[PDB]
């Protein structure tokens, strides 16, 4: 009922099985991909993906990168994903908390980029908190 | 034209509120 | 006389004015419409549920104008 | 009125039964498990 | 056609029609309800799965839109969406023309201007009876925040609501009647029927907008 | 006599401008959220109901227009 | 008389204005379907049912149109 | 006599051309709203809350032609 | 007389007007459908048949026009 | 007489050519506003009330043209 | 007299208002048909043949267009 | 007499003229502003700032053209 | 007399209203034409081939109002 | 007489008319002002400065167009 | 008499809307043409050879609307 | 008498004619000059003056416009 | 007499019909020319010659029509 | 006399219409050679030169027409 799904990551090429839903996050917003899904290339970003087993939610945070999608080939160029919740989840509300200790600091427009990716990867790290 | 039906369309709608809640929202 | 020629002329005008607009916003619907379902194939039956419903509301407005021309042109109030 | 209605009034009540159906099995499964 | 009065004359002037209509309709709807009701389970029978289902949607309604304190004008919200799904259904599914009505005519209830003005100043003295316990009694949101030039366009705006959401009644409820009335006038009454599958959906549409609208000026009255 | 015609043109000019334009909005409105609604198929029965509020809205302006129409024909206080 | 040369004139209005929006609206629709089902080889024949269906509306919009017209050509009820 | 006729057609053209563009305005504003709704899953409350206060003060001009209108007809200043 | 030439000039309108619209249409679902037949070369005879039965509901609006205006020309029952 | 028939034709095309462009404006800012409130679901408030400074700006240009009508209508220096 | 006066301006309006917007349909067709056959070198033939048909069926409605004009000039069967 | 009528009618399309474009204008400034506003949380103070004066110029025209139809309807130097 | 005046308004009518849209068309068609050859050397024999087929329905559309207009003017039927 | 009605009816379509484009134009400019400016918070000043000549010009238009108006209504050369 | 003065009313009407579209087709092409020339440097001379005949096309059309304008100026069948 | 007036009526449509689209020219052109300025800071002072030599442009056929009121209104050589 | 006075009137319908389009499709040439031109900076020459030969098309189309106004004005074979 | 009443009408009608296309053209050449001059900072000088040459074959259409208007105004050979 699914798509060949390549969740890739720089070192790591995690797991190759096939699920029902992807909600993957662009930067434009999310898109709901299904079975025989039209060939689209987007561009994924800080937001987390939620996958739909057929029996669970089970849900990724994926830190960034790209999703070349197409006819049950779909291919996710991931920057780094954790397979649900492999971060523990009182230490990802901590992680939370301890990047938002380090983005109150604010270096001009310099490292205000590294304050922003700090908070954001927090933010789609306080999921595996969430669920 | 606004006749007095409308008092009694009000007064006949408050009695099925209130009987609503007592029959059926309520229980 | 001039009276039921001025309600046939209106009931004309209500009927083309109101079919003009009506046309091209269903089909903006329809090419949107089947745009989306060739972009995804899991849920054409609730797209097609949910368009057939704003089609009917498109029709209806329709419908009310062509009632409007019905009713001035088969039993007129004043002529 | 009242062949429009009772031909409307068919395929309503049969509708109806068919999305309660639904309805009550979502119902029923919720207290089921 | 004939959409005036019938003189049961007492005191001023009355219309019989809208009076007959309500008292049909909410009597109908009153037996409908605690016949099913005087003996319901925790299980979901034969006409408790119907009215928890619209417990259920109106709750739902209700919470998602006016935030919070969504429980005490559940019922009063509940009763209005009932009231409008209810006459709309039954002033086109009730036949009034084999019957005559010698005064006038009288099919529903909400074919009255006054009926929609009723319920419009229902909803519109509610939302300012809870702007009223919820906000100040000094001055509730007609108080001019951002500027200090918008306090009688936002009077004159919250007394138009009200006549807003009478007026859309009205209009839907006249739609409906003039439709079925020429498209039967037209010919015999075999041609009027995709017509009048579209009323009907109209009719349910009409009625979860007008919860909708009510639970909208609700969620306003909790601004 | 003249009144009456001149109403009816009235009523058909009204009738005819008011459902132009709420047909082509309706039908933007469908199109662009059945374009959405294929590119998320999760929140289809809330996307449902806020399109049929907003229907409800342009439609209600269509009735307040035909409704209008249908005091200048039926019963007019002028004729 | 001039009664029924206005009515004349109303169905032609009527006929011609009837007809103009809806063939755009028809036509913006078959171009973004053809698109699409170029786009997806797959659903070929749900996309053009769904198409088939809204065509069918806007047809039935400007038959509606096209019969007030006939109405008042033929047996007009004013004329 | 010729002022309430034309009293009359002044309140059909002022809610005709009232009701034209506030369709069209509240129909794209649904559209968009729609298509940013389904972009974002989250914020469905607040955003259905700011498009009905906007569709409210659309349909307040609507409302206030209307009102303009049903001034005209029913009692009218000038007849 | 003057009945005759209105209608000649009702039927002159008529199929102008109908004729306008829809040829901007069909000219537009051509050029998008010849743009996706380019795109993807599979599905050309589906493509072809579902343009061709597009084209013939334009084709019918447009035909229903100049159908009531051949029967406002040639046998016309006001004259 | 023709004066006041003339002034109240004035507040109605007043009434309704300042209503339409107006409800189009209002529409189209509501849709880019909502849009941009889903993408970003910070800063909501402010947002809103810039959006209600906005749109009580329009409804100041529509209650200045109502204001005009209700002038010309009512209490008429001329009529 | 009049009468083939007025049929001569019915042809002339009919031929003109036909040839508008006929020709910018086809226009738009040929501009993205010319683009998409430039993307794509390989169907020019079908591609060719489909729009071939495409302009057949709009210079066909402006063919029924110009025959309706023929037919109120040359043998009018009002004048 | 009918100068005054003839400057109620000058001061009536004045206002509903000069109202409808304006209105649109300042709606599509709305609706960009607050899209770039939603796009960068920084600079709303000198955002609002700026937009209030392109409103003020925008609405500064309106009055303009609301002072002349005053001027025409309260003491007009004519009638 | 005035049916030869009427006939050559007619035939000028005709001539420009044929005109108008098809320069529109045909421009539109080289523009996206030249576009698309300036994005591929490869195909210019056979887009030229096309393009001129094209723009020879276009004038032949154009040529057959002209030749209305030129039957109106030097040989009428009528006058 | 005629001619102080005819030169306020001048003077109203020409303050009408000036100022229906350039509203429409200075929203246009302070829309995509805006987008410039929220896109790069650094050049605000000068933006707001050639921003302030520009809508200077468009207003000194609309001033030269409600001057020749006031010029038409306060002392006319004519009446 | 009014005959010549009613050709000469048929000619400039002819003219100015034959010269109206095409002028605006061709500016079309040539910005999408240079646009076009300006990617790619290579194949100027042929494409300035397709806009040369593209636009002899356009000026043809121009130029039998101003032949028809110049035969009823000059030498007038009629008068 | 009449000429005076006739030459008021042309010297308001003449300006208000002439300011319309010169507006909306010079607001597109002050947008996308605006946009562009904040996308590069370096030429500010070059762009500025190139929009200030094509405002001008635009402000001289608004001047050449006003100023032919101003000659028909103050000193006009018919009356 | 009245013969020279619509024979003016025809030139300036003329001169006014043919100058509008053509500027704006001058306009929309120029824009997208020099946006080529500036996004290549090699081939300005050949830009520029191809840019003044269709800008001098479109200023022969506006020569044909000024000169048959000047026809009219000056030496007319009418009047 | 009524002749050269309408020929003022007529070059006013002429001044208006020819410089309401042309304004629009000028600011769409001046925005896209803007946002192409702040794309590229290098060849502002033969840019210039070519918008100044664009644009003095704009206004020397509008001055064609300016002078056609004042040649009806000033010394006009009918009167």
């Amino acid at each position: 009922m699914t798509l060949n799904l390549c969740v890739l990551t720089p070192n790591r090429s995690i797991w190759n099985s096939e699920v029902k839903e992807i909600i993957l996050s662009t930067n434009s917003g999310q898109i709901g991909v299904l079975p025989n899904h039209a060939p689209t290339a987007t561009a994924v970003d800080i937001g987390i993906l939620r996958i739909r087993l057929n029996d669970q939610w089970l849900t990724l945070a994926l830190m960034g990168g790209f999703a070349r999608i197409g006819n049950n080939e779909i291919t996710i160029l991931v920057n780094d994903a954790e397979r649900g919740s492999d971060i523990d989840p009182q230490e990802a509300q901590q992680t939370l908390e301890i990047a938002e200790a380090n983005l109150r600091k604010a270096e001009g427009k310099r490292q205000k980029i590294e304050a922003n990716l700090a908070l954001r990867r927090a933010r789609t790290r306080v999921e595996a908190s969430n669920t | 034209d606004f006749n007095l039906t409308l008092p009694i369309i009000m007064a006949e709608f408050l009695f099925l509120m209130f009987a609503l809640d007592k029959i059926y929202y309520t229980p | 006389p001039l009276i039921a020629a001025a309600s046939v002329i209106a009931a004309g005008l209500a009927v083309g004015l109101a079919s003009i607009g009506p046309g091209v916003g269903q089909g903006t619907a329809a090419g949107q419409a089947v745009e989306g379902i060739a972009r995804q194939p899991e849920a054409e039956g609730k797209i097609r549920g949910t368009l057939l419903l704003s089609l009917a509301f498109m029709e209806a407005l329709t419908i009310y104008g062509l009632v409007v021309a019905l009713a001035l042109l088969f039993a007129n109030p004043f002529v | 009125n009242l062949i429009n209605l009772s031909v409307v009034l068919g395929v309503l009540i049969f509708f109806g039964k068919g999305v309660l159906s639904d309805l009550l099995d979502n119902r029923k499964q919720r207290i089921l498990n | 056609v004939g959409q005036h009065f019938y003189w049961q004359i007492g005191g001023f002037q009355i219309h019989g029609q809208v009076l007959i209509t309500s008292w049909v309709v909410i009597a109908i709807l009153l037996g409908s309800a605690a016949i099913a009701v005087r003996s319901p389970q925790t299980i979901p029978t034969g006409g408790q799965n119907f009215f928890e289902y619209v417990l259920e949607f109106i709750r739902d309604v209700s919470k998602t839109q006016i935030g919070e304190e969504y429980r005490p004008w559940v019922p009063f919200i509940g009763t209005m969406f009932l009231f409008i799904f209810v006459s709309n259904w039954s002033g086109a599914l009730l036949p009034w023309k084999i019957i005559q009505l010698p005064h006038g005519e009288l099919a529903a209830p909400t074919n009255d201007i006054n009926t929609t003005v009723a319920l419009a100043l229902l909803t519109s003295v509610a939302y300012f009876y809870a702007g009223l316990t919820k906000k100040g009694l000094g001055y509730f949101g007609k108080y001019i925040q951002p500027t200090p030039i918008l306090l009688p366009i936002n009077i004159l705006e919250d007394f138009t609501k009200p006549l807003s959401l009478s007026f859309r009644l009205f209009g839907n409820i006249l739609a409906d009647e003039l439709v079925v009335v020429v498209l039967v006038s037209l010919v015999p009454l075999v041609v009027p029927i995709p017509v009048m599958f579209l009323g009907l959906f109209t009719s349910g549409i009409q009625a979860l907008i007008f919860a909708t609208l009510a639970a909208a000026y609700i969620g306003e009255s909790l601004e």
